[PDB]
């Protein structure tokens, strides 16, 4: 239960990097 | 409530905030690539 939220959670923060990185890219 | 609830409404919250951030954060990157050129 516990460990089911806590992969759901670094997958999204792995997507939420991803997305930053994304951002930073369009300027540069 | 518990101290085992009280873990999991908090990891059920980051998720919530986590998933607000990312949608904003698609938003923002088609705005800006409408804006380019």
């Amino acid at each position: 239960e516990a460990a089911a939220l806590r992969a759901e959670l670094r997958d999204l923060e792995l997507e939420e990097a991803r997305l930053v990185q994304e951002l930073e890219d369009v300027d540069r | 409530g518990s101290e085992g609830k009280r873990l999991t409404d908090q990891l059920r919250w980051k998720i919530m905030s986590l998933k607000m951030r990312i949608e904003q954060l698609k938003q923002t990157i088609s705005k800006l690539n409408e804006e380019m050129k």
